């Protein structure tokens, strides 16, 4: 009787060891790992984790008594989080809400974001103060008629080589809470702007990738812009 | 790591570390659930 | 029962006569005295040492040689040769005796012994096994092909009734078949009984695929393979590529039905390896000292340039960027914002027949994590990240490609120039970031790369041409040119003296070669380029500061002067990465000023055979004082 | 017990594979065929011994025809039953047995149709007696192996049912019946393997002269004896070709070859010529090739656009669209120690040029496709035939700008011909008369010095050698390779292609190849003189343009 049973979600996640360590000639391994309740939908793929798991045995119907084995997650710990819309936080803490309207009151205060700013780099200070407005950026506006105003900044850099540029992209891609640092042609598997794909299992589209949508609300460096 | 995996680590705890490839979705696992027989009619629960 | 005895037979088999309780146990005594009294005529006891070690290092496996049984008891070695299964298990409850005698509480740790026969006499290939060989010993070599993932196999099977819930005994687990249990003894029951996990033993399991050497085969035939199983102790042992030799017993798989697509009744053969024996950058107490007695030698760094491909001669130059590039310098972050690469990447541009396609294979015999790749070949790693499901697994498997695989290592690329696209970008991000990201099949995330990257690469038409600047030359653009921080430039140019000694000593390989007829060694050399890698990490101090700005500003202002492609920053930064690399060989902790004036002499070398030769006529007077 | 086999041979008829007829079935034959696909050697239950499943009693020496059988009298009276069985597999007894497959001979095939294949199976001592690409006689009996693929097929197919007449039966209730179809196809069992020669008519030299008769190797020995022989030998190679005697000479160096050489540190040094011809065309660069695949043994002929990757280094191919993968030999494996011959070789493709530079490079084959990863042997000399860019060659450009082919491959080339048409009345009038008498007189217009068999003896007695560099030799050669050089370096330009180290170790293979072709074990210095010679005649000089 359906409509008085209860019911939980259970997931398969696959983890291989990570593509770094790998034998050179070899197939990389990896293995079925369950989890339930409140450990489904914790992590995304592609994040790198440790997991604390039973590590137990199911008879798939190669050797007359042969096994495969799978994890049975007991926990998962995510090393790195990725930055992107729906993983960002927006709840803050007093401590921080005191500490930033501290900070805004100093008169030095543009002066210490442009010293900020790559303080490996000498010189550019001009171009430090145009990486802090693009890291403020603008008041975005929707008016009645419907279309909108953007705020976000697009600064170019060109110049010649070795004057630090690609320096101050990486800067900008760590110090950024939404970033990616892609070339001109895009990364070696990743797309730039949007890419939109068949799924691997079900033929259906869906939006691949690619650096511009994965960095809403953020900040794309696109190093070698030229070449496109 | 990954590839130490033995049958000494079978039916116990172990805390390994790597990348994720996929996650599947959601199946529908039965905790509580309410079962009735055909023609008896006998009403039984089932918890799990 | 008795040797003599023994020697005689009475059932119809070998097997019968050995499955007889009498002698199973006669031969059990016999094993037994042979491995307590078995001695070399020198008063040790070979077999009571190895339990020992093996005790010690809490092992179960025991190599036992099989001349010494057959010195010993020549009827029991050929009664192992024969029938190898039983046998081989009295003598593992024989052993496991054996170490229980020596240490009473081996028996909880382990519970099982394995024997590893060694130097089995009879040599057969894979394309020789035939219907004399099932159930018996062979010795076969061959190459790995692919192994399998280690699985896990019941050993020790216990089950549980549906009908009370009583958990049964124990009961091992036959290789060759299935078990199954019939019986409850609890509630007297036939029913259903189930394999609970979670109380059931297993050993490990792995499928290895065997061919045979490809040097061995006779000329018309294809290479015979066939398929090896490793049990618990002998998995991951033997990695594919490399040529090894199994001792095992060749017997049949069973299988449902047979084949129906043959039409004969033929069974598939496998062999169930007894012993694995292959045909390391470790540093002992004594090596590390032998290191520091050869770092303190004053003119170790040449014996280095030297020890580089002792099969290629007279390419100082290069084999001097080899070994900056395999001892590298080392990485720095600086308050976690600010990125330093550490690592010399280096661009061996060459004519046909300068053989840099033989210091690319130098470099990945020498180097601990070297990755060959190319651009233009097919059946290599490729460099490109990618997400792949296999047609027949049908599982999705992500392939970091050669840039991560050698991740803290070396990348070896050859045939630079006809590249493709998608490889180039690859290529361009793992220079800029360290890094490769992909965004592919639902897997967005980003590989650390941090890879030194040696390359090859022909001219445009065939040869360089010094009139043109280097830039015209290759089909490299000006931001990948840009990355590699040492740049040989190699040309056969015709030298009648230069020409006599090339020929002589490539006529003196050949014939040192024929089938009829202070350069430190290899082996010393890897673990040395490993160490000074893993534990030197050299460092640079504040009272040096004035005489690399001053040598940065003279190669600055005469390349606005001569109007070539100018001298930028990362010059310095290639110049303080070589010199962190020459003082690894060192084993140093600081950057001596020679250090120095070596690392300057090599970029500046670097950068000036790079240019027209009017840039070079100009460049090489005023530089005279750098390059000494 | 031990089991015999009877082998029958020297049947009176050969038949075709397309002549096998349902007629012949369980009949002794004799057939012929090129052998593609080797299957390895695989135990076949010949004695099966079983254990019956509730008396539990084994019994042994069951007879096995074909299908797998069980027995049904089960001697002991213990138990009432007949047909549960079990197998012991270990103590059951089995034979050899191969599947080899092989196809329709190349003259056999008829006018339109594909060649057809056979598998016939070897058992016992005949297994591994044919090797991938070899013409074998089979001699045994035509068998049949049931089929199943022949049920989509048109036509009534014989079906077996089960005739229920004198079986008594009642209606008290409480329908069925074993049908079974009846399709097969034609197999071969053979007791007998002998191969013939692939051409058209034992690396020590003891088993081989051990082979020889006393007539024979009185002949050879007459031929090692004289003193004009390697002019004799340069003459008797492809007699149908007028002239060109550098090509004739460098094809008789490459059916020889030079010794294989590993070095300490483990790389190999390539003893295999491989030679391009490239020039103008109807120059009979392509009647080289001819009497190559015609003569030479282990040799293959391939075009090049009607090429493929798979199909020159190896195949992953399926079989009845089954789980189970094999591999096809390819055409460098089935020209293994032996010459590739490829004309066309610029019209091929550029992964097929990839897929074969590899095989020149590593000298082996590597296969990665599907679950099989293999490495294979393909040690093979490439006779090679090329078209310049734009059909005529270009004298102005070098031998790089005249054809497409790459970098790698060129750069394992030992000899390049460019073989050239000039107009002049006398070597036309003659070649036109030597053209008009082949169409005239046939095998009567050609007079070699050596016939093609006793040529073959010569040349796999002259493999026998391995000839080793002198003392002087080194020296002479080394001078050699230094005015070689300067010979580069005062021309600069006008040479076609630069002489790099791979030219040195390509003279001292043609070294070897010269001094095995007279039959001595060290390299006299005039050998390395005419290497050199025929090196040099091979670069052409580049024409320049008045200024
Ligand atoms: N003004 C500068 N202050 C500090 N470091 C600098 C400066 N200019 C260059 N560098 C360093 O020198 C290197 C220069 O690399 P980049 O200039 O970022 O490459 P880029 O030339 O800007 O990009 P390209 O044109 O594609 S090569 C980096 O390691 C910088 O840290
Ligand atoms: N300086 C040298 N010392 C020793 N052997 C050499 C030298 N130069 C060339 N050779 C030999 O000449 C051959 C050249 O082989 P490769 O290493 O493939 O040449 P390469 O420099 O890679 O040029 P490619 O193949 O056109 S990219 C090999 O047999 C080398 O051993
Ligand atoms: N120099 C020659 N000596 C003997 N026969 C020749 C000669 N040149 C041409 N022929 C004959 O003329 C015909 C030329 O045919 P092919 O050998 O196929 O021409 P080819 O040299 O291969 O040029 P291409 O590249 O195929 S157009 C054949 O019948 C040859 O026997
Ligand atoms: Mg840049
Ligand atoms: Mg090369
Ligand atoms: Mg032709
Ligand atoms: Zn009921
Ligand atoms: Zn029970
Ligand atoms: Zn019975």
């Amino acid at each position: 009787i359906h409509e008085s049973s209860k019911f939980i979600d259970q997931q398969f996640l696959k983890l291989q060891e990570i593509p770094e360590l790998v034998p050179v000639g070899e197939m990389p391994r990896n293995l079925t790992m369950t989890c339930d309740r409140y450990l489904t939908n914790k992590v995304i793929p592609g994040t790198r984790v440790t997991i604390v798991g039973i590590y137990s045995i199911y008879n798939s119907k190669s050797g007359v008594a042969i096994r495969t084995p799978y994890i049975k997650i007991l926990g998962i710990q995510s090393d790195v989080e990725t930055s992107s819309i729906w993983n960002s936080v927006t709840m803050f803490t007093e401590e921080e809400e005191e500490e930033f309207l501290q900070l805004s009151r100093n008169p030095k205060l543009y002066e210490i974001l442009t010293n900020s700013i790559a303080p490996s780099i000498f010189g550019n200070e001009d171009i430090k103060k145009a990486i802090v407005c693009l890291l403020m950026g603008g008041s975005k506006k929707i008016l009645p008629d419907g279309m909108r105003l953007r705020g976000d900044i697009n600064v170019l850099l060109l110049g010649d080589p070795g004057t630090a540029k690609s320096q101050l992209l990486k800067f900008v891609e760590k110090v950024s809470p939404i970033a990616v640092y892609t070339s001109g042609k895009g990364s070696s598997a990743a797309g730039l702007t949007a890419s939109v794909q068949r799924d691997p299992m079900t033929r259906e589209f869906y939006l691949e990738g690619g650096a511009m949508v994965l960095a809403d609300g953020g900040v794309v460096c696109i190093d070698e812009f030229d070449k496109m | 790591p990954l590839r130490d995996l033995d049958s000494e680590h079978v039916s116990k705890i172990v805390r390994l570390s790597g990348i994720i490839i996929s996650t599947s979705v959601l199946s529908s696992r039965a905790t509580y659930l309410s079962i009735m027989c055909r023609n008896c009619r006998h009403t039984t629960s089932i918890t799990i | 029962l008795t040797l003599e005895s023994l020697s005689n037979v009475k059932a119809n088999s070998y097997s019968e006569w050995i499955t007889q309780p009498n002698v199973s146990r006669t031969i059990a005594r016999e094993l037994k005295s042979f491995l307590l009294e078995y001695t070399d005529e020198t008063g040790r006891s070979v077999y009571g040492a190895r339990i020992r070690t093996l005790g010690e290092m809490n092992s179960e496996s025991l190599e036992v040689n099989y001349r010494h049984l057959a010195e010993s008891k020549a009827i029991l070695a050929l009664f192992l040769a024969k029938c190898p299964e039983e046998m081989l298990k009295i003598f593992d409850l024989v052993a496991m005796e054996a170490t229980e005698l020596h240490y009473p509480d081996y028996a909880r740790i382990h519970s099982e012994i394995h024997v590893r026969i060694s130097d089995f006499p009879t040599i057969y290939s894979l394309r020789e096994l035939r219907e004399s060989n099932l159930s018996s010993l062979v010795r076969v070599t061959g190459v790995v092909t692919r192994r399998t993932g280690v699985f896990p196999q019941l050993k020790y099977v216990k089950f549980n009734c549906l009908k009370c819930g009583s958990i049964l005994g124990p009961f091992f687990q036959d290789s060759n078949e299935e078990i199954r249990i019939s019986f409850c003894t609890n509630c007297k029951s036939k029913g259903p009984f189930r394999v609970n996990g979670e109380k059931t033993v297993y050993r490990n399991y792995q499928r290895v695929t065997l061919q045979e050497a490809p040097g061995t085969v006779p000329p018309g035939r294809l290479p015979r393979h066939r398929e090896v199983i490793l049990l618990a102790d002998l998995v991951d042992v033997s990695k594919p590529g490399e040529e090894v030799e199994v001792t095992g017993i060749y017997k049949n798989n069973y299988d449902g039905n047979l084949n129906a697509k043959n039409g004969f009744p033929v069974f598939a053969t496998i062999i169930e390896a007894n012993s694995i024996k292959r045909r390391v950058f470790s540093w002992t107490e004594e090596e590390e000292r032998e290191f520091r007695k050869i770092s303190r030698d004053r003119g170790i760094i040449d014996k280095i340039i030297s020890s580089m491909a002792p099969s290629i001669y007279g390419h100082r130059d290069i084999k001097t960027a080899v070994a900056c590039s395999l001892f590298g310098g080392v990485p720095k972050n600086v308050n976690g914002k600010h990125s330093i690469r550490g690592d010399i990447n280096v661009l061996l541009l060459g004519d046909p027949g300068t053989a840099k396609s033989q210091i690319l294979k130098y470099v990945e015999k020498t180097a601990h994590r070297a990755v060959f790749a190319t651009g233009q070949g097919a059946s290599a790693v490729g460099l490109t990240a990618s997400v792949r499901k296999d047609p027949i697994t049908k599982e999705w498997t992500l392939e970091g490609g050669a840039l991560v695989l050698a991740d803290k290592g070396v990348c070896l690329i050859d045939e630079f120039d006809k590249m493709n696209d998608q490889d180039r970008t690859s290529i361009h991000e793992a220079m800029e970031q360290q890094s490769i990201s992909i965004s592919k099949a639902g897997i967005v995330t980003t590989l650390q790369a941090r890879c030194s990257i040696i390359a090859a690469a022909n001219p445009n038409g065939g040869r360089y041409n010094s009139t043109l600047p280097l830039a015209q030359n290759v089909s490299l653009t000006e931001p990948i040119l840009s990355r590699f921080d040492i740049l040989c430039v190699v040309r056969d140019l015709v030298d009648e003296e230069a020409d006599e000694r090339l020929a002589t000593f490539v006529v003196d390989s050949h014939v040192r070669s024929h089938p009829e007829n202070s350069p430190i060694p290899q082996e010393l050399l890897m673990k040395y380029i490993h160490y000074a890698r893993t534990k030197i990490y050299p460092k640079l101090h504040q009272m040096d500061m004035d005489k690399v700005s001053r040598v940065y500003a003279d190669l600055r202002r005469e390349s606005i002067s001569t109007g070539s492609f100018p001298i930028t920053v990362r010059h310095l930064e290639s110049i303080l990465r070589i010199a962190e690399s020459f003082a690894k060989m060192r084993l140093s902790e600081f950057v001596s000023s020679y250090d120095l004036d070596r690392a300057i002499k090599v970029v500046v070398d670097s950068f000036v055979d790079a240019q027209k030769v009017s840039v070079r006529r100009q460049l090489r007077r005023s530089f005279a004082i750098y390059t000494l | 017990e031990r089991v015999f086999q009877i082998s029958f041979f020297n049947l009176p008829t050969v038949h075709r594979i397309r002549d096998i007829r349902s007629e012949k079935i369980g009949s002794l034959l004799s057939i012929s065929g090129t052998v593609t696909r080797t299957s390895e050697v695989r135990p076949e239950l010949y004695k099966a011994s079983f254990t019956c499943d509730m008396c539990r009693a084994i019994v042994d020496n069951v007879e096995q025809s074909f299908k797998y059988t069980e027995p049904t009298f089960c001697p002991n009276p213990s138990c009432e039953n007949r047909a549960f069985w079990t197998l012991n597999v270990t103590r059951s007894r089995f034979l050899d047995w191969q599947k080899v497959r092989i196809q329709e001979n190349a003259n056999e095939i008829p006018t339109g149709s594909m060649p057809r294949t056979l598998d016939v199976i070897l058992r016992g001592d005949s297994v591994e007696r044919a090797k991938p690409g070899d013409r074998c006689k089979f001699t045994g009996v035509e068998i049949v192996v049931p089929d199943v693929t022949q049920l989509g097929l048109p036509g009534v197919k014989p079906s077996s049912t089960l005739d229920t007449r004198g079986i008594s039966k009642t209606t008290e209730g409480l329908r069925s019946l074993g049908v079974r179809d009846l399709t097969y196809k034609i197999s071969f069992l053979a007791c007998h393997v002998i191969s013939i020669g692939s051409n058209i008519g034992e690396r020590d030299q003891e088993v081989f002269l051990n082979s020889l008769s006393s007539d024979e190797i009185n002949e050879l020995k007459e031929m090692v004896k004289d003193e004009h022989i390697y002019d004799k030998l340069v003459r008797s190679i492809a007699p149908a070709v007028f002239g060109h005697e550098a090509v004739k000479k460098g094809i008789l160096l490459q059916m020889l070859g030079g010794v294989h050489k590993s070095t300490v540190e483990g790389i190999k040094l390539r003893g295999d010529i491989n030679i391009c011809v490239v020039g103008d065309p109807s120059t009979s660069k392509s009647q080289f090739l001819k009497y190559v695949v015609g003569f030479a043994p282990r040799s293959v002929y391939t075009s090049g656009k009607a090429s493929s990757a798979a199909g020159l280094t190896a195949a992953v191919v399926r079989d009845e669209e089954g789980g189970d993968y094999t591999i096809e030999a390819g055409a460098l494996m089935l020209a293994d120690n032996g010459i590739c011959c490829i004309d066309e070789f610029d019209k091929m493709d550029i992964s097929d040029q990839v897929a074969i530079h590899e095989a020149m490079e590593q000298q082996t084959i590597s296969i990665a496709k599907a679950g099989i990863h293999a490495t294979l042997n393909a040690r093979t000399s490439i006779l090679a035939a090329a078209n310049p860019v734009g059909g005529r060659y270009n004298r102005k450009l070098s031998l790089r700008g005249n054809l497409n082919m790459t970098a790698p491959i060129m750069s394992r080339f030992d000899l390049f011909f460019v073989i050239l048409d000039d107009c002049n009345e006398k070597i036309d009038t003659e070649l036109a008369s030597h053209i008009v008498d082949l169409h005239m007189k046939r095998d009567e217009a050609i007079e070699p010095p050596f016939s093609a068999e006793q040529l073959r003896r010569y040349i796999k007695y002259a493999r026998t050698f391995k000839p080793i560099l002198t003392k002087e030799a080194r020296s002479y050669l080394v001078e050699k390779y230094k005015e070689l050089r300067k010979d580069d370096a005062q021309g600069f330009s006008r040479s076609s292609y630069r002489i790099t180290v791979r030219q040195l170790e390509s003279m001292i293979r043609l070294s070897e190849a010269i001094a095995r072709a007279n039959c001595v074990d060290e390299i006299t210095p005039s050998f390395i003189a005419e290497a050199y010679d025929l090196l040099r005649q091979s670069i052409i000089r580049v024409d320049v343009d008045d200024v």
